[PDB]
């Protein structure tokens, strides 16, 4: 996260640490006391599948404060749309192998219905995006949980606000921008597979998952993020699903 | 005729259209709607989408 601040320890309950063999590796988002939202790209370069853990609670990567929760990833299941390597469909559904317990520091951010989220979500202008990714672009990656607030645009007003830029990929009706174009505030790659938070009416909301741009801040480019409200039916049928063996599962999408 | 087109019926969380000018307001898991048919309450200690430790205080 570039330009934002520490998000208070219990303020963002809902992010998700993911490992691989101990090591930091992308965000995610807690949807209930089992199912984590993150990005399909998060999972590309992975070999050892078993490798793979969530931790829940988690505020301050120096120090363990005993909120944090660990469970094994059983399931990364990824849209069949999803070509490894390139931008479209970018979202995965973790399933953990036991479910968390919820606490003060360990609580899920509620996967809305589509409509709602599509005719009322998408017009709230600002929303949340966190993670322990790049402080700076070729930066540090941060040890304190960190978030910034970050206003949506229409695809066609981010085009047009947008340098253009040789073999930029196409934003489609599965991403949306949210940022800044002066350089200033965006999220990063270390902050991928992790919320966008929308809030409304007392109630906060999964929008977007942390999933691509031009370098992090770059001046004349936005944050781009996967548009979740494509992916709610999608991700409430395999939520009903029995796992399968084997780690990584591709499911058609629709 | 379409109710939940306009200002999501009235609904604090997610509304369903039926026949004719009946609207009905539902909650996510976690919660149940309130007498006034529009406002959800949570029914469990953690609901999603709610910060405990700005809730409590
Ligand atoms: C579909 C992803 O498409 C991408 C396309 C990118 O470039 C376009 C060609 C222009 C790009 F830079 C990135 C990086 N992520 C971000 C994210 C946000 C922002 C931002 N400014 N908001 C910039 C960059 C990225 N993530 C990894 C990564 C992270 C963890 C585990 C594995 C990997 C991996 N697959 O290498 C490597 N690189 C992803
Ligand atoms: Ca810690």
């Amino acid at each position: 996260i570039v330009g934002g601040k520490v998000c208070p320890k219990g303020e963002c309950p809902w992010q998700v640490l993911l490992l691989v063999n101990g090591a930091q590796l992308c965000g995610g988002t807690l949807i209930n006391t089992i199912w984590v939202v993150s990005a399909a790209h998060c999972f590309d370069k992975i070999k050892n599948w078993r490798n793979l853990i969530a931790v829940l609670g988690e505020h301050d990567l120096s120090e363990h404060d005993g909120d944090e929760q660990s469970r094994r990833v059983a399931q990364v299941i990824i849209p069949s749309t999803y070509v490894p390597g390139t931008t479209n469909h970018d979202i995965a559904l973790l399933r953990l192998h036991q479910p968390v317990v919820l606490t003060d520091h360990v609580v899920p951010l509620c996967l809305p219905e589509r409509t709602f989220s599509e005719r009322t979500l998408a017009f709230v202008r600002f929303s949340l995006v966190s993670g322990w990714g790049q402080l700076l672009d070729r930066g540090a990656t941060a040890l304190e949980l960190m978030v910034l607030n970050v206003p949506r645009l229409m695809t066609q007003d981010c085009l047009q606000q947008s340098r253009k830029v040789g073999d930029s990929p196409n934003i489609t009706e599965y991403m949306f921008c949210a940022g800044y174009s002066d350089g200033s505030k965006d999220s990063c790659k270390g902050d991928s597979g992790g919320p966008h938070a929308t809030h409304y009416r007392g109630t906060w909301y999964l929008t977007g998952i942390v999933s691509w741009g031009q370098g992090c801040a770059t001046v004349g480019h936005f944050g781009v993020y996967t548009r979740v409200s494509q992916y709610i039916e999608w991700l409430q049928k395999l939520m009903r699903s029995e796992p399968r063996p084997g780690v990584l599962l591709r499911a058609p999408f629709p | 005729q379409l109710i939940c087109v306009n200002e999501n019926g009235g609904c604090e969380q997610y509304c369903s259209d039926h026949t004719g000018t009946k609207r009905s307001c539902r909650c996510h898991e976690g919660y149940s709607l309130l007498a006034d048919g529009v406002s959800c309450t949570p029914t469990v200690e953690y609901p999603c989408g709610k910060i405990p430790i700005l809730e409590k205080r």
